[PDB]
């Protein structure tokens, strides 16, 4: 879940750190599946 | 009956009136910062 | 987002042709259950078959009278709210609005075998509340009418079940949206009697006021719209109906020494009856007197003979500061005052709360 | 949408796995909710308490604390279900009638343990367990059912307790719905469930009512023209509240029929909407 | 999904803002439901009945009259909250355990004022108000507590064991305009539970205690009750009358049927009704005080 008054930043330096948050959260949710495999 | 007993009273009353005021302000009095806007969808009475 | 319900039925109590789109429609249980419940719940002394007399004449003045008993699925299932409003129009407080709706429903319908039908239904309800067979368990609720198709004396109608009112598409009218319409006789908001602010969310209820006397009984039908809580509505209604409550408590049933248990248990030296004789060998000389009390209570007001109302939640209105509009428009060939409710979400299970106090 | 899978067992005999397919629109009940589960939770073995088989009180109580789910389809080696719990938008939900009384449109669905006759259910002797399905009837009939079966049981004790029976009566108790008389319990003999499951039921119900309209007669002696006196009040209130909470009425589903037959007979399936 | 917004007053201290942020899954109440609201209704001052802080029994009635809501994530400026009473779809709802008692799966939640030690609550000196959060216990705890406070009430005009632990209740009963109302609604239910049928059940007491012996179930039931176990050996109970219309009527039906509606109504009118059901997914079986559980709208 994302976008609690935060979708206004992605749908449009804060943008840079917002995509930083996006990357840092996706890199974790992706390896969550690798952990679920084991 | 109208017989005045040995006691006196003082009364108090409060009223209010609408008035017209006058404002004066200096040149550099306040600093103002404006932000951005956010949209919220929601089920309205008939629509959104 | 919304769901629909279809059902075919006879058109002797409901006419989807004249009834406006968005009016309330109710259904009825099988009449054969009324007698099976009456002959077992009728108060002692009263005649239990007066309801049968009042019921047989109803179908005797109705088409296809030889189709009662089997319940094959072709009976008068549904009915309209205005129908009951006109049947009991002589009891509502708004004299002119009541009688206007009555003549309107008489003229717009067949107008030949309609007046007789109405009086049969009237004493039918009167005999219904004569043996404690109260007509709040036999009248269910359907949503507002949405679509209908009829060929002759038999109609297939579909109505909303629960959800937003203007989320459907009637798709044959001018617009594709409808709003709730009610006769001005049944509408009765209680907050403007109770003198509280009318802001925010408000619930909708249906009430069934009962009057129980000798050969004089009455039953109205009110659609209350109040902001009061789910259960607090019961305490609120009693304050306005305090008269009928007390009338019923005295005219509901028309068909002995105390005992000082705590006194003689607080003091000793009273005749004791230890378990040794209740073991069951000679349990008559052990209990010869032990007390007398000469006690019996047969005729007393039950909680069922003093009931005067029964309500049920139907729907809410989330939009604060509702703006219901009342106006007069043509209904067939006559004008009647109708109240228009907008944005009302249906829902809630059909559970009846009885106000017996 | 949330769905539960009930893992079918291996080495199932053909007559057993076949009869499982016959019950497709039947509702089951899950202690805890999970995507994967065994069979013991569905069987009666997980249902009994204190070792002994459950009674109606334990049946009624567990129906509240335990969650419900409905079977949808059967696979020769797989069995799934759908839940009636949190928010699951189950599409095309249909259920089968397990009660002798017909249902109609706009009727609400509530649950009961089988009281009228013997509970018909599947029995797996190969594995050693059996699966009992709860009975479903409309709401407007439930309160009358419970009141009659307890009244039938207390009148039996009265005839047995009294030295002389007060037999003179009206005939036989008959419940009616949609113009159909059910006529339960013809004979006096064959005490199948007279005191078998409703034994403790009539006990708690008769004592609270006894304590009920006695406490009033023993507090104000003006109604008819050493001692705690408060602990009895707190005990009666606690009991009457708990007993009323158990014998509750809560609708679980609503029969919403579209382009179908209104009335359904016992054995027919019909589409229902989540209340 | 219907959510209500709670306006936070400005100039708030950071210490108070931090303390307010800790209240994440607690229950609040509203007098009138609306999207935009202030903080004066959440304050205890809005509970005032005549001119003073309310009583317990008064709070019992304020909980029924007022709407309920649950707090969700708080931002530095606003306090979002969702409603539970009215029918609305709400996914992923978690509440914070406030009672000293533990909860487990499949437990109904009720609502009652704090009857234990002084309730913890956020204090706002700059704003000048103090908000108090209601306490949530299971249903069985609710019925046992309610029965004891009314027993103490009629006494004026308390230990409780659970899971092998005893608790003491401090009942605040300084007011009087609410204590008499509880007595009125109590006797009103006792009076309507009396029909022509009691005499039958009242005539079974002799055989009852015989079944109490040599059977082994009715013993403690006779022990926990007092009126029946004292009447059984002190009154004669004249034998029997007849029925007016006994050829087609069943008189012990109404007394066993009418009583059902009273008992179901008694547990609600005396206190609060069930509001929620706790059912956690991928979670522990038992929750300890202070933790959060995912619950279902009743």
């Amino acid at each position: 879940a994302i976008a609690s008054e935060a979708l206004s930043l992605l749908s449009n330096s804060l943008r840079i750190r917002a995509i930083q948050q996006m990357a840092r959260n996706l890199r974790t949710v992706l390896d969550s599946f690798e952990r679920g495999t084991a | 009956t109208g017989f005045h007993p040995g006691i006196a009273f003082t009364v108090v009353r409060q009223d209010r009136f609408a008035t017209e005021q006058l404002l004066y302000a200096e040149r550099a009095s306040e600093s103002y910062f404006v932000g951005q806007i956010q949209v919220h969808h929601h089920d309205a009475i008939g629509g959104v | 987002t919304t769901q629909l319900i279809q059902q075919v039925s006879l058109t002797d109590f409901f006419r989807p042709d004249i009834e406006h789109a968005g009016s309330i429609v109710l259904i009825l249980r099988h009449p054969s259950d009324m007698i099976g419940e009456a002959n077992t719940l009728t108060q002692a002394g009263r005649d239990p078959d007066v309801l049968l007399e009042g019921l047989r004449n109803l179908f005797n003045a109705c088409t296809a009278p030889w189709t009662v008993g089997e319940g094959g699925g072709l009976r008068a299932y549904v009915t309209s709210l205005s129908f009951i409003a006109a049947c009991r129009a002589e009891e509502y407080t708004d004299k002119q609005a009541a009688d206007a709706n009555r003549t309107a429903i008489v003229s717009a319908y067949g107008c030949s075998r309609m007046e007789t039908r109405l009086i049969r239904f009237s004493e039918c309800l009167r005999a219904m509340v004569q043996c404690h067979v109260f007509p709040h368990r036999f009248i269910s609720f359907f949503g507002s009418l949405l679509e209908y198709t009829i060929q002759d004396n038999l109609c297939n109608i579909t109505a909303v079940a629960k959800g937003p009112q203007e989320a459907a598409r009637t798709d044959k009218t001018s617009t594709r949206r409808v709003t709730a319409n009610i006769p001005a006789c049944v509408f009765w908001d209680v907050d403007k009697d109770l003198h509280l602010s009318a802001d925010g969310l408000k619930h909708v209820f249906l009430v069934f006021v009962y009057t129980q006397r000798r050969q004089r009984e009455g039953v109205r039908l009110h659609l209350a719209l109040s902001q009061l809580n789910e259960q607090c509505f019961g305490r609120g209604i009693g304050f306005l109906l305090g008269r009928i409550r007390a009338e019923n408590a005295a005219w509901g049933t028309e068909g002995t020494r105390a005992l000082p248990l705590v006194q003689l248990s607080n003091d000793p030296t009273s005749p004791r009856c230890s378990i040794g004789e209740i073991t069951g060998v000679n349990w008559n000389l052990a209990r010869q007197r032990l007390y007398q009390w000469t006690g019996d209570f047969r005729g007393l007001p039950t909680q069922l003979s003093c009931m005067y109302a029964a309500y049920t939640l139907i729907g809410t209105i989330p939009s604060e500061s509702v703006r219901y509009t009342r106006r007069m428009e043509r209904f067939g060939g006559y004008n009647v005052p109708t109240i228009w409710l907008e944005g009302v979400v249906w829902g809630g299970t059909n559970t009846w709360n009885e106000c017996y106090y | 949408p949330f769905e539960i899978e009930v893992l079918l067992p291996g080495e199932l005999s053909p007559a057993e796995t076949s009869a499982l397919q016959k019950c497709e629109g039947k509702i089951i009940t899950f202690s805890t909710l999970r995507h994967r589960a065994s069979l013991v939770d569905i069987a009666l073995s997980s249902y009994y308490i204190n070792g002994a088989p459950p009674d109606t009180l334990s049946l009624l109580e567990a129906y509240r604390m335990r969650f419900a789910a409905v079977i949808t389809r059967v696979i020769p080696g797989k069995l799934l279900a759908h839940a009636i719990g949190v928010g699951t938008p189950t599409p095309g939900l249909f259920i089968q009638n397990t009660s002798p009384v017909d249902l109609c449109n706009g009727d609400y669905i509530c649950l009961l343990p089988p009281v009228f006759g013997s509970a018909d259910s599947i029995r797996l002797d190969s594995v050693g367990l059996e699966i009992v399905f709860p009975l479903t009837i409309p709401q407007t009939l439930m309160r009358e059912i419970i009141a009659k079966v307890v009244a039938r049981a207390v009148e039996r004790t009265a005839a047995g307790a009294q030295i002389l029976p007060h037999e003179v009566l009206r005939g036989a108790d008959v419940i009616c719905y949609n113009g159909r008389r059910y006529e339960l319990e013809t004979n006096l003999q064959h005490r199948d469930g007279s005191d078998a499951a409703i034994r403790t039921l009539v006990l708690n119900l008769m004592f609270s009512i006894n304590e009920g309209c006695l406490l009033l007669l023993a507090l104000i002696p003006t109604l008819l023209v050493r001692f705690p006196i408060y602990e009895t009040i707190s005990s009666w209130i606690s009991t009457s509240s708990r007993l009323g909470d158990t014998l509750g009425t809560r609708a679980i589903l609503r029969v919403c029929v579209f382009d179908g037959p209104s009335t359904v007979h016992p054995g027919d399936r019909t589409a229902v909407i989540q209340v």
